[PDB]
């Protein structure tokens, strides 16, 4: 049962050199595994990078190189650029079938950028349906680590919110996140103050965006 | 100029079958090996199998060797994948991939990939999305930029596509990945920042589309009236 493994994530700074590895659970990776690499950019855009372990694919900048390091196959990016932010997949050929690794998320360090916070009260139309969705938006920040806490009339909520985060923006290398608090129309009407508290490295003190139900 | 376009995805019933197709162009299809790769939710890529030019050699991933059938029609520059005995585990994005095969140099690379076609193996019914407006919590006087958007909630199965002003507006747009709600329904938001001043003059419309339920909605987001 061959299992190809890769480091889940790595972070490097521009101009730096980084190496992603690919190991086999059945032993050392070898030339006969024909290790190959694929890059996944946002929107399910994949592109072949390396083939035959160390041979670059046409159109691939020379900053990319392949090789065997120890018992693993590796992809080395010299002079990392922000355009290199992506997920790199590795695959090994096991005699009669191809096995992909779990992929490595490569992040490119950039300066701290605090998020712009926005809170969206539920729409009237949505309320008619009996449900109320409160949305909180954290826009273009970095690093990704950000804590968003919901408070309904100073009562810290829990278990009733889901969040989504975008891929590191190719341009500014930032992330954007949204947290959605979902309540029954009933509960929503049982409270007044709805606030979103955001904590992030780029903020000296947590930022709170809020609104009082009914207040326009 | 290589182009790979998949089709055939959609909601299917467990135990059922489904035939996916891929249209190719930009290269001598007849001279290349073709490959199918899929990606299930929260998972990485998984090789399904490949087929050589003359269809005389067809390799499959150990497991699906039987419930999966690959074929091609060089005359029509097409690649097919016949799925069968569909189980929830087969729910994934199916990619059509061209394989540059060089046995002389032992160089094998999956160069060009299509963007895939989504396939959901569920017993649930198809449901359309409700599009709610995320009104600009700002005015013109405030000066600067305001955030607004659309909340596409309670639909099934994936995926939904969202654009603004029929594509005219793309800068500042952030369409988050859909989230699976406890209800088993999907939901997502799409926001975008515009200049406060344009609020009241410029019209902001988000165009939501959900093929599975043949839903098409254009919601106009305006500043909530106070
Ligand atoms: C991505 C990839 C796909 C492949 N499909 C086949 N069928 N082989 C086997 C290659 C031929 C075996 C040989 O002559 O050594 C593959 C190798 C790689 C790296």
């Amino acid at each position: 049962e061959l299992v190809v493994t890769q480091e889940s994530a790595l972070t490097t700074s521009p101009g730096e050199t980084v190496t992603l590895t690919c190991r086999s659970s059945s032993g050392a990776v070898t030339t006969s595994n024909y290790a190959t690499w694929v890059q996944e950019k946002p929107d399910h855009l994949f592109t072949g990078l390396i083939g035959g372990t160390n041979k670059r694919a046409p159109g691939v900048p020379a900053r990319f190189s392949g090789s065997l390091i120890g018992d693993r196959a590796a992809l080395t990016i010299t002079g990392a650029q922000t355009e290199d932010e992506a997920i790199y997949f590795c695959a090994l050929w096991n005699s009669n079938h191809l096995v992909f690794g779990g992929g490595t998320k490569l992040e490119i360090k950039r300066t701290v950028a605090a998020p712009s916070v926005f809170i969206f009260p539920p729409s009237d139309e949505q309320l008619k349906s009996g449900t109320a969705s409160v949305v909180c938006l954290l826009n273009n920040f970095y690093p990704r680590e950000a804590k968003v806490q919901w408070k309904v009339d100073n009562a810290l909520q829990s278990g009733n919110s889901q969040e989504s985060v975008t891929e590191q923006d190719s341009k500014d290398s930032t992330y954007s996140l949204s947290s959605t608090l979902t309540l029954s129309k009933a509960d929503y009407e049982k409270h007044k103050v709805y606030a979103c508290e955001v904590t992030h490295q780029g903020l000296s003190s947590p930022v709170t965006k809020s609104f009082n139900r009914g207040e326009c | 100029e290589v182009k790979l376009l998949e089709s055939g995805g959609g909601l299917a019933q467990p135990g059922g079958s489904l035939k996916l197709s891929c249209a190719a162009s930009g290269f001598d299809f007849r001279r290349y090996w073709m490959t199918w790769v899929r990606q299930a939710p929260g998972k990485g890529l998984e090789w399904i199998g490949d087929i050589n030019p003359d269809s005389r050699t067809i390799n499959y991933m150990p497991s699906l060797k039987d419930k999966f059938i690959i074929s091609r029609d060089n005359a029509k520059n097409s690649l097919y994948l016949q799925l069968s005995r569909l189980r929830s585990e087969d729910s994934a994005l199916y990619y059509c991939v061209r394989l540059d095969f060089d046995v002389y140099n032992h160089y094998y690379v999956l160069d060009y990939w299509g963007q895939g076609t989504s396939v959901t193996v569920s017993s649930a019914s198809t449901k359309g999305p409700s599009v709610f407006p995320l009104a600009p919590s700002s005015k013109s006087t405030s000066g600067g930029t305001a955030a607004l958007g659309c909340l596409v909630k309670d639909y099934f199965p994936e995926p939904v596509t969202v654009s603004w002003n029929s594509g005219a507006l793309t800068s500042g747009v952030h369409t988050f990945p859909a989230v699976l709600q406890s209800s088993g329904l999907y939901s997502l938001s799409s926001v975008v920042t515009v200049p406060s001043s344009s609020l009241g003059t410029q019209t902001y419309i988000c165009n939501v589309n959900h093929k599975p339920s043949n839903t098409k909605v254009d919601k106009k987001v305006e500043p909530k009236s106070c």
